[PDB]
RNA sequence: UUGGCGGAAAGGCCUUGGGUGCUUGCUGGCGAAUUGCAAUGUCAUUUUGCGUGGGGAUAAAUCAUUUGUAUACGACUUAGAUGUACAACGGGGUAUUGUAAGCAGUAGAGUAGCCUUGUUGUUACGAUCUGCUGAGAUUAAGCCUUUGUUGUCUGAUUUGU
RNA sequence: AGGGAAUCUGAACGAGAUUCCCACUGUCCCUAUCUA
RNA sequence: GUGAACAGCCUCUAGUUGAUAGAAUAAUGUAGAUAAGGGAAGUCGG
């Protein structure tokens, strides 16, 4: 096999953790570096290809897409991190005073039992005109090369039953560590928004632990999956929104459907939220978090230059054989049923 | 609390994935376990005539859904399992797809 | 063939990153900037709904 | 006690002052002995425990049940002390199969049978075709959704700077 | 009421042997899944 | 008894329910299946 991927063992957790950042530039404007979902979903899409150079130049081409659900981050915490010869030191975190109960949920193991006494004294050390938090602000500021994001996921608005959120750490490649500290104050208890890190037409880099498999039996016996993988340049074919019907509507097919095919999704809910449907095949199953990074360099071919337009998305049965877009279209092409009259 | 109620139960859900030969007896150990999910006690009983009702079909074909009526009692003098007793017993009905869970009303 | 370390591909490579290859990336970054600054402004309403 | 400074392990560095002892800068007056001719002659700094007399602070984890993104067993991810909670049923979708049981018919080969000897004459048997009927059944067990009905919410242990 | 045709061996043979022609197959390309 | 049948499959009379159990169900191993396209290219040798 690749002596790459060694030890072939199983992950600290499913929630693989992003093991480099795109570098930085101290002149550009303060921008998100990596964002992170809920991958659950994959579906077909055609459409006309405007690549010259290529046996396909004002072709139309069908290919495979997957779906990660993605509902709007929400930022809790910024890390400042200073430049030392042994690595990286976090000297000071902040967090964000009034936490969900999704956080506060993750900060234990059983949650029922609890008396849920968890940023109890914390926030009572905000309990006044601030004084020493703008003092690890002022701590973060002064010192602390690099500055990275706390956020969590908005669990309850994705149709997992796990109830639990789950924290990050996202730097940030807006130059001046002043804009940096200062966009995480202006940012404390709300949210970000997918669109605001993501366009159409980016490549990004999803990483995730890898659909486990169990034990198998140098070319060596033992376990299977787990395992967790980057894997880069994935094309962002269509950033979506969850107020907004007809997500699944393209230029060309124009009817007022949501991407979440008939009866959602196998193993998984419909989309209730923003969403990145993102080309080809991210590692990991469905109802797996993901989280995606942005290529970490200009990496611009004409596979990155070019503009997507699609043309229709398949949202036909995946439970089952596909024959049917929407339900309206069903009952249209079958007539009507015993139970309707 | 003596209270007896009914439930149909979906035996196509827990028996999925077993092997033929054990179908059987592993749905009297579901209907047992069923029993202790809704009634909070230990001792299950089980009437001789869903003992008939299960094992009607060999071994192997076993039913999907089956509708019962569990009954809270309370148990006598020298028990082990303190104080209470579930009783499980068949009732008659042509299909039992499709009924909610009632409470029976004793007389 | 030339490697993916071939030093005269990578000098190529870094004329086309100097052109529109980089410029490109340099407006979509700054569309995504401007729409993180539209973010605020909403959540900021949303804020002025409850100060109502 | 006023600040300023220190992130490379900063855990310390300078500074503003009030009090407060002491000063061998110089000069006086007392006291030391018997540890008997030496015997480290114990004056340092950790980690504590029991006592005191004052401040301060009001948990989680494991087992057991469940979950299935995990799974040889471990381990992992979940879920659960009154809730857009969870469990069981129930309904709605989506799929798979291909027209369920029962009943009726003028569609009926071929026949039994009343004689008006038939030019869909008749009473009955009568493969199958047809209709109620894309019906019936199954559909989560590792699909989706849940204004329905019914119920559960508390057991044992372990942990201290 | 599995073939067929030759040849070596003791004209058909005999589950004799070999070669070829036609058909067939997971033996393989290249494994994949299910049950016991 | 059905069946052309000493094929099986089902039973009457009579006699058994004895062989450690329970909980799981991943890979491997043995055995049996099915499989696109090609049809011995496998192998010393269908």
């Amino acid at each position: 096999g690749h002596l790459g991927f060694l030890p072939r063992k199983r992950a600290a957790s499913i929630r693989a953790r992003v093991k480099a950042f795109p570098k930085d530039d101290r002149s550009k404007p303060v921008a998100l570096t990596s964002f992170l979902g809920y991958k659950a979903g994959m579906t077909t899409i055609v459409r006309d290809l405007d690549r010259p150079g290529s046996k396909f130049h004002k072709r139309e081409v069908v290919e495979a897409v997957t779906v990660v659900d993605t509902p709007p981050v929400v930022v809790v915490g910024v890390v400042g991190y200073v430049e030392t010869p042994r690595g990286l030191r976090s000297l000071t975190t902040v967090w964000a005073e009034h936490l969900s109960d999704e956080v506060k949920r993750r900060f234990y193991k059983n949650w029922y039992k609890s008396k849920k006494k968890a940023f109890t004294k914390y926030s009572a050390k905000y309990a006044q005109d601030g004084a020493g938090i703008e003092r690890e602000l002022a701590r973060i500021k002064k010192y602390a090369s690099v500055v990275r994001v706390l956020v969590h996921t908005q669990i309850r608005k994705t149709p997992l039953a796990q109830k639990k959120a789950h924290l990050a750490e996202i730097q940030l490649n807006g130059g001046s560590i002043s804009e940096k500290v200062d966009w995480a104050r202006e940012h404390f208890e709300k949210t970000v928004a997918v669109d605001s890190v993501f366009e159409q037409n980016e490549m990004i880099d999803a990483i995730a632990v890898t659909k486990g498999h169990g034990f198998e039996g140098v070319a060596r016996a033992g376990q299977r999956g787990y395992h967790s993988r980057t894997s880069i340049n994935h094309k962002i074919y269509r950033v979506g929104k969850g107020d907004d019907e007809a997500n699944g509507a393209t230029s060309f097919d124009r009817t007022k459907k949501t991407i979440t095919p008939m009866g959602g999704f196998v193993h998984y809910g419909e989309i209730k939220n923003d969403f990145i449907m993102v080309k080809g095949c991210i590692p990991g199953n469905r109802k797996r978090i993901v989280t995606l990074r942005k290529s970490l360099y200009t990496n611009t071919s004409r596979k990155a230059l070019e503009e997507v337009s699609l043309k229709w998305i398949d949202t036909a049965s995946k439970f089952g054989k596909g024959r049917f877009q929407t339900p309206a279209e069903k009952h249209a092409f079958m007539g009507t049923l015993k139970k309707d009259l | 609390d003596v209270v007896t109620r009914e439930y149909t139960i979906n035996l196509h859900k827990r028996l999925h994935g077993v092997s033929f030969k054990k179908r059987a007896p592993r749905a009297v150990k579901e209907i047992k376990k069923f029993a202790k999910l809704h009634m909070g006690t230990d001792d299950v009983r089980l009437a001789p005539e869903l003992n008939q009702a299960i094992w009607k079909r060999g071994v192997k074909g076993v039913e999907y859904r089956l509708r019962l009526r569990i009954s809270r009692k309370r148990n006598e003098e020298e028990d082990a399992k303190n104080p209470l007793f579930s009783y499980v017993e068949p009732v008659l009905v042509a299909s039992a797809k499709g009924l909610q869970t009632v409470v029976v009303e004793e007389d | 063939a030339k490697s993916l370390r071939a030093s005269s591909h990578l000098n190529a490579k870094s004329v086309k990153r100097r052109g529109v290859f980089q410029k490109a990336v340099d407006a979509r970054e700054q569309r995504i900037s401007d729409k993180l600054k539209e973010d605020l402004l909403k959540q900021k309403l949303e804020d002025l709904k409850k100060k109502e």
